RNA sequence: GGGAAGGCCCGGCGGGGAAGGUGGCCCGGGGGGACGCCUCGCCGGCGGGCGCGACCCCUCC
RNA sequence: UAAGGCGCCCGAUGCCGACGCUCAUCAGACCCCAGAAAAGGUGUUGGUUGAUAUAGACAGCAGGAUGGUGGCCAUGGAAGUCGGAAUCCGCUAAGGAGUGUGUAACAACUCACCUGCCGAAUCAACUAGCCCUGAAAAUGGAUGGCGCUGGAGCGUCGGG
RNA sequence: AUAGCGACGUCGCUUUUUGAUCCUUCGAUGUCGGCUCUUCCUAUCAUUGUGAAGCAGAAUUCACCAAGCGUUGGAUUGUUC
RNA sequence: GAAGCUACCAUCUGUGGGAUUAUGACUGAACGCCUCUAAGUCAGAAUCCCGCCCAGGCGGAACGAUACGGCAGCGCCGAGGAGCCUCGGUUGGCCUCGGAUAGCCGGUCCCCCGCGGGGUCCGGUGCGGAGAGCCCUUCGUCCCGGGAAACGGGGCGCGGCCGGA
């Protein structure tokens, strides 16, 4: 069964304005400028109603296996607006039971470097993806902020310098050290 | 984005098939990909056809989903559907092809003879035009 | 009198089977652009196949077996020679008549080149599915120019704005004369216009 | 039964001969879904000898003619109900189709259990046709076309007559 | 199936029915057009604006 | 014309062929015939049966989740959570002499069940198609090959 | 019960064991081992990268991608074993 | 015991990337939540491919010199002159954007950046700025007239300047 159609809107805020060319949209805002392309899904988008007030999302005769890009897409649009007005603030903590781990920040965000993971000689060096920033945060004993407008971005960024502190060869059960996200909000509050 | 649509009461050109080259008038969809239509005014009884056969243009007519032939023709004729599409220029085009085909040894030759004056005089001036706009540039 | 297809788009064994017909028929083909070409199914599953392919080899002396060449437009060959009666006098006179060619050489940059509609990805190939580049298949299967030929291509472009730049502006000149001229050339304009060569 | 064409629907009845323990047998009326009245005869066969104990040598074909469609200017929906043989057991349905005739929705029918179960004339069995009015219809592939102002584009249209202009120099356009 | 539908007489006319509900009515918003709040355009004028608050004042889609 | 076929090899669909199904990081592709099963899949598509939902469900986010009594036989210790039957009542919008995690026992957490927000469809258990797992052999390798995914695959069919 | 095993059952794969047959070869295809040498398979012992343990560490199990590279020197026996 | 051969029985040297597997992940629907997957994205290895290394194709390139001084052989040119033999096929040209396809093409000042690129606006869109198309079109010569042209046509007729890897 393949439905007529299946369509959803998303509302956007005053101070943010979207413009799109076919289907690759641009959101600009007080943060920024965010650019994305949906050329691999093939659906409608429409910047319906003056004042710029809701952009729709359109799919005629799609299957089940295609419905599900309609929302999808209207999350990633969403996710670009709230990076755009607000932005992209994941926050983690690095947990460690005797060696203290020291993470420096160089290229001002661009480049982390950890020393001392489990009384390490060796050094990780994990470079950001362009537009995201790192941080040691104040009014904190260890913990790392990652500042951004992407949130694909920010979340590689974290999912990488997570990744980049992993127990080798040990139970992973036992020797629970590392950095993790500890959560995910905004870089102002609403 | 879409313009032209596919609901009831919408005219569409037959391309291929048993009505090759008319206008019909959409009254409803049996499926997917099979629409019930009649051309009252144009000459094709009421019928189903498929979607992969008829082009659509961008005239609508108001009629109920299943209204009955005399309906559609009382509407055809109001909106005078015929006319408007021998006035526009998909028509035209349509026409102009029928008259290219029907062309004969004679007209072809008479067409030749004028081409070669239309194109001689043509590309004389337009050299006149280029040596202008160079003078003009230097 | 030669045909010069441009494989941009164009799905590899339905290309070829097209070109292979014309070639078999006497008419002189010539094939560019061949790392445009795009084979359906996704594109680990094709370097996979051209793995499989690239495995084959006789054992006792890999010199005289198979021969797996690289570059794209040698690829479209072999997959063309594969459709062709290629071990009789016919088949070979026949396979002398195709040239591929990587990127467009200058014999051809100057030339207006076909489309085979037949055989083009997006008539034959639903948007949902995947396909793979026949360029990159080839580079990092082991073809060594495909830097250089970007470059290269990259100048033919920039070259051929600028001649269809000045074609644009030739013809603007072409239609203000028309409506200037329209006054004493109306007489051979209704002719046509009748006949049907104009409306 | 072959599936040839599209499918006529024929009214046949038949009866017993006269024999000395009754003179007049009932007449037995059925609808056979066929390409044509020699089939539509076997099928009437075969089924009235498993309803009852009647055979081809034993009876007679009373009357066999096509029925023609009543509206074949109304488009319609109908319901189905099949019995229909599977490759371990069989299974009795129901599924909705949408067409101006009845002969028409059962070729249908023949078609879709050929592509979505594998399943061949000579194992379906078709049981009831009947016109469903929209506010019975069940199965949502149906009833998504009961609306008054239907409306949807044609959004990929794929170029056919592909070999006619063989060689273009155009790539052709899909939107319309 | 002395063809099944269908066409033309607003065919006349008998009554009945709901829905894939036409008007009408109620609710909601996308609106606009009178543009009634600023800004320029020529204290009076029209055109420029591709102007700018409206709001039940309607009023149309 | 038969049987068999009609992308190219290779004569024939260069039909504006009809309706569906199927994505395979091991696809499939025609009697004999040249390779696979039991068991599975919240991949997808049909079908059968039974439920509950404006007396407002299904999520999801939050509040409760009680007394006799730590019920009787028990074990060194069993307070519900190792063991043996039963499983009551008043309070109640509701709470099982208890669904699970936890301690030696508790404790603590959590569930069944009922409430607040949200306001229209939602749950199962089977069954059958295609695809996937099950699926390991030795020279490099064979739907005949090239190759094919709006099929040149699978099922039902029409003209030529 | 399912870390790891797995009874009573039941479904398979392989032709590195033996059978069963007698299709080819009896105007002959030189019939056991060892030595030497190359290549191939994976049903992976080790090494590279992983996931799970009744994985605290060490050690050791089970499983996955995987055959690239290694897999010895001797006593006894014609031995293969 | 020279020289020469020669030994883990002496001595010297032995390399870098890319796409990715298993796996672990990001964003994220399907299925209000959840989810590494459906669309999209990331890290990833004795594997694979290439590089380094060995050979170098009935495969090409650049460059040098190109046959006496009594004979002569040669190379280039004379739109160089007649021819003779042999091998055949053909029977008008199209001299070009890039590319998208759930979108395209063409104009534009009304604006903004470095003639080009964007913005607005206006036109087309079963592609009449069309390959279902365009261009050239050949019986020849002689008189007079009209239409177009007087800037045009033809010239190894010319001498230069740019245009190309
Ligand atoms: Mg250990
Ligand atoms: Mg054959
Ligand atoms: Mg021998
Ligand atoms: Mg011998
Ligand atoms: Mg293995
Ligand atoms: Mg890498
Ligand atoms: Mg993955
Ligand atoms: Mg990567
Ligand atoms: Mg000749």
């Amino acid at each position: 069964m393949k439905t007529i159609l299946s369509n959803q809107t998303v509302d956007i805020p005053e101070n943010v304005d979207i413009s799109l060319k076919g289907r690759t949209v641009i959101v600009k805002g007080p943060r920024g400028t965010l650019r994305r392309d949906f050329n691999h899904i093939n659906v409608e988008l429409s910047l319906l109603g003056k004042k710029k007030k809701r952009l729709r999302v359109d799919k005629w005769w799609g299957n089940r296996k295609e419905l599900a890009t309609v929302r999808t897409i209207c999350s990633h649009v969403q996710n670009m607006i709230k990076g755009v007005t607000l932005g992209f603030r994941y926050k983690m903590r690095s947990v460690y039971a005797h060696f203290p781990i020291n993470v420096v920040i160089q290229e001002n965000g661009s480049l982390v470097e950890i020393r001392n993971f489990l009384g390490e000689k060796y050094i990780r060096r994990v470079r950001m993806r362009p537009g995201v920033a790192c941080s040691v945060s104040q009014a904190q004993k260890d913990e790392l902020v990652l500042e951004g407008n992407d949130i694909e971005l920010v979340s590689n960024s974290a999912a990488l310098i997570q990744q980049a502190t992993t127990v080798k060869n040990k139970d992973i059960r036992k020797f629970l050290d590392g950095i993790y996200v500890s959560e995910k909000g905004t870089v102002q509050q609403a | 984005v879409f313009r032209r649509f596919v609901e009831v009461g919408r005219v569409a050109y037959v391309s291929f098939g048993p009505h090759a080259g008319k206008l019909v008038a959409i009254v409803d969809v049996i499926d997917q990909n099979r629409a019930l239509v009649d051309g009252p005014c144009t000459r094709v009884r009421r019928q189903a056809m498929p979607f992969k056969c008829m082009q659509l243009t961008d005239f609508i007519l108001k009629f109920p989903h299943s209204a009955r032939q005399k309906y559609v023709r009382k509407a055809w004729e109001k909106a005078d559907i015929n006319t408007k599409w021998a006035a526009t220029r998909w028509a035209k085009k349509i026409e102009a092809r029928e008259r290219k085909a029907k062309m004969t040894d004679f007209d072809r030759y008479k067409v030749m003879k004028a081409k070669k004056m239309r194109n001689r005089i043509i590309k004389n001036e337009v050299k006149k035009l280029q040596r202008a706009a160079l003078l003009k540039a230097s | 009198q030669v045909l010069v297809l441009d494989g941009r788009g164009h799905l590899l064994g339905r290309l070829a089977a097209i070109v292979a017909k014309q070639v078999l028929l006497g008419r002189k083909v010539v094939v560019v652009r061949c790392e445009g070409i795009n084979i359906s199914g996704n594109f680990y599953r094709n370097k996979l196949k051209y793995l499989a392919f690239l495995r084959k080899r006789m054992n006792t002396n890999p010199s005289r077996g198979p021969y797996h060449f690289r570059a794209p437009s040698r690829i479209f060959w072999r997959t063309v020679r594969g459709m062709l009666p290629h071990k009789t006098k016919r088949g070979q006179a026949a396979l002398d008549r195709l040239k591929v060619f990587d990127g467009i050489p200058p014999p051809y940059d100057k030339k207006k080149r076909m489309v085979v509609p037949a055989a083009l990805k997006v008539v034959r190939l639903k948007p949902t599915r995947k396909f793979a580049y026949l360029g990159r298949l080839a580079h990092e299967v082991g073809w060594k120019y495909q830097a250089v030929t970007a470059t290269l291509e990259e100048k033919r472009k920039e070259k051929a704005k600028i001649h269809y730049r000045k074609k644009k502006q030739l013809m603007r000149l072409r239609k203000q004369a028309e409506k200037n001229v329209e006054k004493k050339i109306s007489k051979f304009t209704d002719v046509l216009k009748t006949h049907g060569l104009l409306v | 039964m072959k599936a040839s064409g599209t499918l006529r629907e024929y009214k046949v009845v038949g009866r017993c001969l006269p024999t000395p323990k009754c003179r007049t047998p009932p007449l037995y009326r059925m609808r056979i879904f066929a390409p044509n009245h020699v089939v539509a005869k076997s099928r009437f066969w075969y089924f009235v000898s498993q309803l009852k104990k009647m055979k081809k040598s034993s009876g007679e074909i009373v009357y066999c003619g096509q029925v023609f469609e009543k509206s074949p200017l109304r488009v319609k929906n109908f319901g189905i109900w099949l019995r229909y043989d599977s490759r371990s057991g069989t299974h009795n349905m129901y599924r909705e189709y949408r067409d101006l005739t009845t002969a028409g929705a059962v070729t249908q029918c023949y078609r879709d259990m050929g592509a979505r179960h594998r399943a061949r004339a000579h194992s379906i069995q078709i049981m009831k046709v009947e016109e469903i009015a929209a506010s019975k219809c069940r199965r949502p592939a149906v009833k998504q076309f009961h609306d008054s102002k239907i409306k949807f584009p044609l959004p990929h249209r794929v170029l056919r007559r592909q070999h006619k202009p063989r060689f273009t120099t155009k790539r052709p356009n899909t939107f319309f």
